[PDB]
């Protein structure tokens, strides 16, 4: 047997076998459904579409996300996404290979229970496991000690770890993530008359965000050069061939991670949650956490963010602390990588909830197995 | 030191207010205790303020305490000026006094015969400065100035209720008549005497301080011709209380006329008007004291009907005025039941409304509808809206205040019809019968408006005092810059200017979620640390403090907003103007702006018009003082008297005078008095040059005196110091 | 001090302008924001047709002139024509010089920054106003409603918008602007009238369809039941006599037209219905204040003047919200002037007289001043 | 004169006059500051609010706590809180009446000195004094001998006393208190997807805590009945109308007082600190301390806590000793009542630190008076 590994991303799924250097399958976790009717006799359409075949049919289909705020919203669509990965993408039976799945910290008990239930009761998996994203991206980084900030599409969590042991009193979950930056980007583009309203248009704004946006080192300075010099203005061809001009919004958008008041949150910025997590840890280990701030997840892939984060943490910490940030080249592929590492580990073969084990303790077997 | 052993001082008392005390020793600098002799014995010692070193007020010499003007005193302080009026009123039974320009009059509650033709003929043709102080002296000054300058004049009478303002105005009017003989073809004096009982019935109310007080500024013009002979008169009215018509304070009541109606409801003529009782009627029941002790309002209704009959207004119109007044109270009994979605309604055949519609000669269905709903016109369409219970009572009560004010003016037009003449006047003297400053432990919108009105009159007075002194200095060839001007416009501008106290009250009146507490919060934000004048109690957020000329006053914010409302819908005026009754079409004979002003904005309009009327005329001034509150003949109370002196504002004009050069004497009078101090070697061939030389030896500091072409001016206490040196040389 | 250089107040409506002085109870001037231009030759040399006509004098020349709209989707499309509309208001309607009184103008939330800047510029550079201000319609219609807390649903000719407010403060993430408005209902009405062969193609004909819409259409309380009575009883067909003289029947369309506000799928939008946008904007607010917004749903603007809309909205919100919340809709008569009345109130406050962008302040700071003044 | 008496509580202030049966004023020690933008042009506006007028504006206001860990964090907020008590709430001049204040044992010397300074410098009090909360709640308990366990919002403390004399080496202060129970309650409600993030939402969780939570007499039994019977669940109505089901967490949140490991503390449970502070006392007096365990402060208001603390002290102590746990019904004001009694005694005028003593001897006179 060769175990399967999959990260249940809130906007992007990754999948493959344990031992693969990279996820051999990757696609948007989107189900698209037609909002129109049939213009001809015959020509039978699908009832629903999955990932790339939904993205090629934008405007004809309305796009839905089966995951929101790091939790599952429709299990019938998650069963559709899972079927796709096993047979319509990896071309492999889930009855032959064990499966590692992943979830965020502070996730509802019912979400984990229903996830393990569906994999045994529909995909008939021989054995399975569900692993926190943070520990996996820390294994991929390569440090037994380090606070890992995994900022994805629907979640952001600062999880401190020392000599392997995590500190559940210092972990911090944050709902601000890459989707809210996309929604804010639509508002600040509407100020220049570039309005957007459909979920198909939101995908174009998301491309624009990932291509052109970057984190300011000092917001006021970049606001002054945007107003005075205006050299930060850049063009973008839309599908229909129309050019739009974007500037200033390029730093105002991702600045929301340090200033959540832009979107009306009372919540602290990503640097403040990192500092406060270290301040909640034992005084003897703080120095080792300051030396090992690990960036993780796709919302950290903004230019300048590691230099700003280093400055912002250095301003909060004592001047004697060596503030060392580590941003793995592949911050995006880090959870999956660590999952395949824990999948090729021959000692982990004892931590697999078996099919028979599931039957013994209903759906809460995973809870005992984890804690 | 002026603190010797024959120089008396003044020591405070929580009863006698000020006791005289005689120095048992000569005070030396740095002494912390002073030994005194009271009228009860030498049993007192005095600890001097150990933080500021303050000594008690020195008494004036015996040659100065016997005069008819406070300006003749050297030391000018409350003990001395209260005592000067006291001894005159008690020993010599003197009611009148001067304070520079001002005449003051203390009410003796005893028939004085100083009003006989023989006094009038003795004062006539003589100088008002050679005569003793009297109403005749200020009346003949105004008459003389009217004839000499060809310019109109005005005498301002003011003080507390019961003080003699009405009474002094009658004596002034009698003189204006007698100084030009008589007007037997017009009988203006008899018609003025017939007007006052009906004017006070509609314009005065009972208050906690007095069984009867005026609630408005009464202004009478006396007309004269080229022969300066009295030919007729006119009655003007200003600053009338609007709130009184509807709202009563505790232990107070509405205008006397409303109760005259109520007590007379037993008579067959008033029985047809279906007048009931003062406990049933809303605009009257609120006060808790509908009837006045020792007064029968039915006897007052008999008197006011006789007074109307002497003025010649028809008995049919009198009954018409009564029918209207019975109507506006039945209107006050119309109560609105609350409905859903911010609405209200009236019960079927609601008895106060069926009686109102029958009395006023109007359709019930139209009166019921325009109170269950309201109109809204636009450029394209007219619409009808629901009206809340609170909006309906506010509209009903604004309507009641409006229609009473029109009825008041209608009555005043008939009073003018009796007083006026076909003969055109060549000139005229005004008499203004206005009130003094108002203060209590709790103050409302009414007290605020009364004090705002006093501040304007005070500005005119302050300016005049300076103007006359400045003219006297210029005539004596003495620099004007040596007198300082003390005004009160900052206290005026605080109230009526943009974002001032009154404009923020109008703003909170128009805003749909404005409140008495939100107005107080706006006042604390806008004026607390932006005006030292404005102040606020720390242990409350319900009150605010304003510096007024007489003293500071604390006002409770609650009620101001509600009382400032006067808006009424023009459709509610239209359905009363279409009345089958003959009077209502003549009461409401531009209106679209007037029917939307606030009470405060109407009051501002009225006051500014009166202020410019008094600015056109040459002003004269008299103060009325009530010496007690037991109504006892020639009984003087120091507590009441010092309060009266403060309300009349005279303690501040005496202070302005003292800060400048109060005492003044011709070189010859100075010589005659202090020639004893002069040696043969000191006296010259010119007494003026003698006095200039020896005064500079007697008083070394040059700011203590001022040398004129004819008279020497002196600072406070300097003439008393000369008298001290004169006495110290004799003994 | 009865005289105040009384400010001028005007709502720049996308199909209907309103104007007057502050303190006027209602707008003394009101007319269609339409510029009409001739499309035909002069049969004589003495014809001399005005190069352009404005409002009522364009409407009296329909078919001879082509009607334009200087505003679309809430934003200005031709500033030369907006200069012509403004000139008309000042001297050809209100008969007043703009150099005497300050001017208050209005706009919808999420309006582009350049539209606000150019509106401020033209007022100070062409009309030479001493001072001016630009106000969001939602706060003005809330002043006219007279409460310090509520959610306003303002629906005009060219734009709709939701704005929740509490204690005089707003929530800039909870606001929701929607492009579905009264013009799209008129365009859909032409399509569904064409089912009975009643085709319309000119903007002069659109104006007759717009009258028909305002006169005959109403929001239904249950669409499926109203479709059943339209098909079975067939007593909904109202023969509207066309101005020309053509008695034309209108039946199921009297509700299918305004139903587009609850069902935007009729016109192919992915966007949610008006009730859903009012519910979601409450659900974006903090958990304590939601109860006070449910108690104060304010209807505003001329597209809300449909019979039955408040009762349908009350049911539609009650079906979404928890049953323990008392759902109240506020929908008084004349909601087409609510925004103006609120402007006339604001311009009459003493505390607003320091919040006027002056001609000097514009000259010193430049056109970006209007944004500093607002935020 | 009649002296003023006030407890400086970390989440709830109580105040009144000496001789009053109960504190005539009581309110949350919260300053609330705006978080939104005023769009109503020309309205009445305020800077910051206090207590009930902050709680009525929750959301629009963000909330602050001028006291944390039993110590003052901002004296500018405490100045406003004290101003409110004197002029806006009790409407009284502080220059007329003396002011008795309170504090927890092991409170910094600088905190007591700065509190003393402000009363004489800005409030101009004629005389004042600071009293340990423990001795006051023992006066209200009415015995001369007994160990008090005082547990408030921000601090918990053990103090043994005999024949009116404390044992300063035997006292034990603990940082676990009612605020940490509220913070843990948010985490265990998040297990059922009932997440909360604002301080305005934390006030609703705090109400939920005070209304529904209770101490189990046997946790293992209560966990078994929660899993098997599930009858312990209650539905609660949130401010927007929606109901949430709270069960199991109703005994888990206060159990943290006996099991501080839930929140990652190395510290012993409240019973173990009561046992250890008795074991620090002389063996001849322990019998009288076991016979007189006084419960005090608002966190001791959990149903079942007195019966548990007993089973727990009886399990640690010798079987010959009579274990008694007394809990005065009005525990929330026991400290205040003791202050109102103390300030009334003719034998307390010597303790009043006069303005003349402060002005002559400096702020450290407060320590000389106390020790
Ligand atoms: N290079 C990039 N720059 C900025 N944002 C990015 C970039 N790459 C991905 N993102 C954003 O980060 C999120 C993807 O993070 P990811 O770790 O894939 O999340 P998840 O696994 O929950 O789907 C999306 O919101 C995406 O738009
Ligand atoms: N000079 C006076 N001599 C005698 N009585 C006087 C004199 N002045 C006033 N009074 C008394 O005062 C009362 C009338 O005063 P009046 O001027 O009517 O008061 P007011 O105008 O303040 O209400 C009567 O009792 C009257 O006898
Ligand atoms: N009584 C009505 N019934 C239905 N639609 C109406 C009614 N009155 C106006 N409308 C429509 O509403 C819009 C007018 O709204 P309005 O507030 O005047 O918009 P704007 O101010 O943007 O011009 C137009 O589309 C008009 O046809
Ligand atoms: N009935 C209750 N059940 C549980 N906790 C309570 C109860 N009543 C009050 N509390 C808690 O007690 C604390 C407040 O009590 P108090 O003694 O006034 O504290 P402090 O004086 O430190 O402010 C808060 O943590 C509050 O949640
Ligand atoms: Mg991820
Ligand atoms: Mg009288
Ligand atoms: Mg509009
Ligand atoms: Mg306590």
């Amino acid at each position: 047997t060769t175990a399967l590994v999959c990260d249940n991303g809130s906007g992007l799924v990754k999948a493959g076998f344990a031992g693969d250097d990279a996820p051999r399958a990757v696609f948007p976790s989107i189900v698209g459904r037609p909002r129109h009717q049939g213009v001809m006799v015959g020509m039978g359409q699908k009832d629903s579409y999955v990932g790339d075949e939904a993205q090629s049919k934008r405007g004809i289909l309305t796009l839905k996300y089966p995951i929101e705020h790091g939790i599952i919203t429709n299990w019938d669509d998650m069963e559709k996404i899972w079927h796709h990965t096993f047979y319509n993408e990896l071309r492999v039976a889930p009855e032959e290979h064990p499966t590692l799945l992943t979830e965020a910290p502070l996730n509802p008990k019912a979400n984990r229970e229903k996830m393990t239930q569906i994999m045994f009761e529909t995909f008939n998996v021989p054995a399975m496991y569900v692993a926190i994203q943070a520990v996996l991206s820390l294994y991929a980084s390569g440090r037994t000690t380090g606070i890992v900030l995994d900022s994805g599409d629907g979640v952001t969590h600062n999880v401190p770890i020392y000599e392997g042991y995590a500190l559940p009193h210092a972990i911090m979950r944050l709902d601000l993530a890459g989707r809210d930056l996309t929604d804010y980007l639509m508002k600040i583009l509407t100020e220049r008359g570039y309005s957007f309203v459909t979920t198909a248009e939101r995908e174009i704004v998301r491309d624009i965000k990932e291509k052109l946006c970057y984190v300011a080192l000092d917001f006021e300075n970049e606001m002054a050069t945007a107003a005075s010099s205006s050299s930060l203005e850049k063009s973008y061809e839309l599908p229909d061939g129309q050019v739009i001009t974007i500037g200033n919004e390029r730093f105002r958008c991702p600045e929301t991670l340090f200033q959540p008041s832009f979107i009306g949150m009372e919540s602290a910025g990503i640097h403040e949650t990192t500092y406060n997590s270290i301040m909640k840890c034992d005084i003897d280990i703080r120095k080792d956490l300051y030396a090992n701030n690990v960036m993780s997840g796709g919302t950290t892939m903004y230019p300048g963010i590691a230099d700003r984060m280093q400055k912002e943490i250095t301003a909060l910490a004592p001047s004697t602390m060596k503030i060392k940030i580590i941003a793995p080249p592949e911050r995006k592929y880090s959870v999956w990588i660590g999952g395949s590492i824990l999948a090729s580990l021959s000692t982990f073969q004892q931590m697999w909830i078996t099919k028979q084990e599931y039957d013994e303790a209903g759906p809460s077997i995973v809870h005992r197995k984890c804690f | 030191e002026l603190y010797t052993k024959f120089a008396r001082v003044w020591i405070p008392d929580p009863e006698e207010v000020w006791k005289s005390a005689e120095l048992l020793k000569d005070y030396k600098p740095g002494d912390k205790v002073l030994l005194l002799h009271l009228e009860e014995g030498k049993d007192l010692e005095y600890r001097l303020d150990p933080k500021t070193g303050e000594l008690p007020h020195l008494r004036n010499p015996d040659i100065l305490v016997g005069e008819n003007d406070l300006t003749a005193l050297s030391y000018l302080h409350e003990p001395a000026v209260l005592h000067n009026l006291r001894v005159r009123f008690i020993d010599s039974k003197l009611i009148y006094t001067y304070c520079g320009i001002v005449l003051v009059a203390i009410n003796p509650y005893e028939q004085l015969p100083i009003y006989g033709e023989d006094i009038i003929n003795a004062y006539s043709g003589q100088n008002m400065g050679d005569m003793d102080p009297h109403i005749f002296a200020v009346a003949e000054e105004a008459y003389k100035q009217m004839a000499r300058d060809e310019r109109n004049q005005s005498i301002i009478v003011s003080g507390e209720s019961g003080a003699g303002k009405t009474v002094s105005a009658k004596y002034a009017m009698r003189y204006f008549a007698t100084v030009s003989g008589s007007a037997s073809e017009a009988n203006v004096e008899e018609k003025v005497l017939a007007s006052n009982p009906i004017m006070e019935s509609i314009g005065n109310a009972k208050t906690t301080r007095n069984d009867n007080a005026s609630r408005f500024g009464k202004y009478i013009e006396i007309g004269f011709d080229k022969r300066y002979r009295i030919i007729g008169a006119n009655m003007r009215t200003y600053l009338l209380e609007k709130s009184r018509v509807v709202f009563q304070a505790e232990e107070e009541r509405n205008y006397h006329i409303f109760y005259q109606l109520c007590a007379s409801a037993k008579l067959p003529e008033f029985k047809m008007l279906r007048l009931g009782n003062a406990d049933s009627f809303h605009y009257t029941k609120q006060g808790g004291s509908p009837m006045i002790e020792g007064v029968d309002d039915a006897k007052e209704m008999a008197h006011t009907r006789q007074a109307c009959t002497l003025l010649g207004i028809s008995e049919s119109y009198q009954m018409g005025i009564f029918r209207i007044l019975a109507g506006i109270l039945h209107l006050g009994n119309v109560g609105f039941a609350s409905r859903d979605s911010d609405s209200c309604t009236i019960p079927p055949k609601h008895e106060p409304l069926t009686i109102f519609c029958d009395l006023m000669g109007v359709d019930y269905e139209e009166m019921c509808h325009w109170l269950c709903h309201r109109k809204l016109a636009t450029a394209t369409e007219t619409y009808i809206k629901p009206i809340s219970k609170l909006q309906a009572t506010n509209a009903r009560d604004a309507l009641a205040k409006h229609i009473y004010a029109k009825l008041f003016n209608w009555i005043v037009d008939h009073v003018n019809q009796a007083l006026h003449s076909a003969v055109k006047q060549h000139s005229f003297i005004g008499v203004l019968d206005i009130y003094g400053f108002e203060t209590f432990e709790i103050n409302s919108f009414e007290q605020f408006c009364i004090n705002y009105a006093n501040e304007k009159l005070q500005q005119q007075f302050n300016m005049h005092v300076f103007k006359l002194e400045q003219e006297e200095y210029m005539k004596e060839q003495i620099p004007w810059t040596l007198i300082d001007f003390y005004d009160n416009q900052p206290c005026i501008n605080l109230i009526e200017s943009k974002l001032g106290i009154l404009d923020l009250l109008d703003e909170e009146c128009k805003m749909p979620k404005g409140t008495d507490d939100t107005w107080a919060q706006k006042l604390y934000n806008t004026h607390l640390n932006k005006c030292a004048l404005f102040e606020k109690p720390r242990m409350s957020n319900k009150a605010f403090i304003i510096k007024h000329f007489a003293d500071k006053v604390e006002y409770q914010c609650e009620g101001f907003l509600e009382k400032n409302k006067d808006t009424v819908f023009e459709e509610q005026i239209k359905v009363l103007k279409s009345s089958k009754f003959k009077m209502l079409p003549e009461l409401f004979q531009q209106t679209a702006k007037e029917h939307k002003k606030t009470v405060g904005h109407q009051f501002r309009n009225s006051l500014h018009l009166l202020m410019e009327t008094l600015n056109a005329t040459t002003p004269h001034y008299v103060r009325c003082i009530k010496p007690n509150d037991f109504k006892f003949p020639f009984t003087f109370d120091e507590k009441r008297a010092v309060q009266q002196l403060r309300a009349c504002g005279v303690l501040e004009t005496i202070r302005i005078s003292a800060a400048g050069f109060p005492s003044r004497w011709t070189y010859q009078e100075f010589f005659s008095r202090y020639r004893v101090l002069m040696k043969q070697k000191d006296v010259l061939g010119d007494r003026k040059q003698t006095c200039k030389n020896v005064l500079e030896k007697l008083i070394l500091d040059k700011d203590k005196y001022q040398f004129g072409k004819t008279k020497i001016f002196f600072r406070a206490g300097q003439v008393a110091y000369l008298e001290k040196l004169r006495a110290d040389k004799l003994r």
